[PDB]
RNA sequence: UUCAUCUAGACAGCCGGACGGUGGCCAUGGAAGUCGGAAUCCGCUAAGGAGUGUGUAACAACUCACCGGCCGAAUGAACUA
């Protein structure tokens, strides 16, 4: 009854994990039930964003921390009012999608999964400027 | 800086910038970065 | 050269726009007048949206989702009394519950026609969807658009 | 140079910036290096 | 004592969201969820009733059912002596 729609949860977030090989931790403190049903029609195409409790993802996470190990290290990152954007899209054009449109006075990107890894959504907003200069000013260090 | 040194080791060595490649070097030197201080250099200065 | 937005719903023959047009300056019976030319297809409840540019008579009438629905029907009188209270309920369109969500400029917010056309039929608390039928569970089992629609 | 950016990356991650910390390094890439140009940015080095 | 809920996070407390078709249809001076007749459909959803109440002339405005944030372990009913 109710162990039979959280269980169908668990499935429906299991299947995200494994297909998409992307993620992002997104912040819904406010934010309308309008605005988050125009961020599903401005991302329908790649990504896909799924919602829900704090207590039902710390469990399904460590529930198959056996395959999958790597969204291990996820968990301190989903408490607070949280929610995931799974995407198979580059860095970038996803995060500022969210981080941007339909705002008024919107939803925040907190932290970033690719493979293991944990991005700050600070070390993507890069712009070949420290990193222009650094295929460069390392390049007088050798000239 | 932590993600432009052994990025700028890779930016003086080996030949392009590959993410299989710089990944063969810091997981080689014995001190590598964060592997995603690594995965961005694969991204932010791009060709 | 101005700008503003006012709505105002159901549509009769073409009448007063109470106060929201007065502090305005537009008229009572002119802008009621100028929404006449409006109200013409249909003759059963409308969504009319006027627009306001210094004194400008701009009814450019919107389409109401339920209005191309229960426009969709017959026809029959127009006004006055019908022996009751007037009723609608038989229209066939059955390839034409899509063919109205697919007038619903983007809108619908899902999965093209298989979820707008699925909710337009259910739009249709008055008619009786597809020739001989009704609504409830029988749009789950609907297998047409969609693919050619999306 | 190769062996400049082997023998000077090593020197800063605590390696033997010789030919074990550096020559070696070709060999875990893949690289055909030599036994006397690494030698050669030893000397250099001087 | 029994039965039911609860670490897949209950109960209570404070706090957030409380949407799109759409002013759904008859009906009328006017009735847009809320004087009122009959239905209670879908979309999107973590969730949002064709609507619990407050209110307007009719919209607005607020509230709620429903979902969540926080917490951290108990809560509900029927009984026995
Ligand atoms: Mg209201
Ligand atoms: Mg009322
Ligand atoms: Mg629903
Ligand atoms: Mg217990
Ligand atoms: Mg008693
Ligand atoms: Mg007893």
């Amino acid at each position: 009854g109710i162990r039979e729609k959280k269980a169908e949860y668990f499935a429906k977030l299991r299947e995200y994990l494994e297909e998409y090989k992307s993620l992002f931790v997104v912040g819904v403190d406010n934010v309308s039930s309008q605005q988050m049903h125009e961020v599903r029609k401005e991302l329908r195409g790649r990504a896909v964003v799924l919602m829900g409790k704090n207590t039902m993802v710390r469990r399904a996470i460590r529930g198959f921390l056996s395959d999958l190990p790597d969204f291990e290290k996820l968990l301190p990152f989903v408490k607070g009012n949280v929610g995931f954007v799974f995407t198979n899209e580059p860095l970038t054009e996803i995060k500022n999608v969210i981080v941007s449109n339909r705002v008024a006075a919107g939803l925040t990107v907190v932290q970033v999964y690719d493979n293991g890894q944990v991005f700050p959504s600070s070390i993507l907003d890069i712009t070949d400027e420290e990193l222009v200069s650094h295929f460069v000013s390392a390049v007088s260090t050798i000239a | 800086m932590s993600t432009e040194s052994a990025l700028s080791y890779a930016a003086l060595i080996l030949a392009d910038s590959e993410i299989e490649i710089s990944s063969e070097k810091l997981l080689t030197l014995t001190n590598a970065a964060n592997v995603p201080v690594e995965n961005i250099w694969a991204d932010i200065f791009a060709k | 050269m101005p700008p503003k937005f006012d709505p105002n719903e159901v549509k009769y023959l073409y009448l007063r726009a109470v106060g929201g047009e007065v502090g305005a300056s537009a008229a009572l019976a002119p802008k009621i007048g100028p929404l006449g030319l409006s109200p013409k297809k249909v003759g059963e409840d409308i969504a009319k949206a006027t627009k306001e540019f210094k004194g400008i008579k701009v009814t450019v009438q919107l389409k109401i989702q339920n209005r191309q629905a229960a426009a969709s029907v017959v026809p029959s009188a127009s006004s006055l009394v019908i022996t009751a209270l007037k009723e609608p309920p038989r229209d066939r369109k059955k390839d034409k519950n899509v063919k109205h969500s697919g007038n619903i400029q983007l809108d619908e917010i899902i999965e093209i026609a298989r979820q707008m056309r699925d909710k337009s039929f259910g739009r249709t608390l008055a008619s009786v969807t597809k020739e001989i039928l009704g609504t409830a569970q029988s749009v789950g089992c609907r297998v047409d658009f969609k693919n050619p629609h999306d």
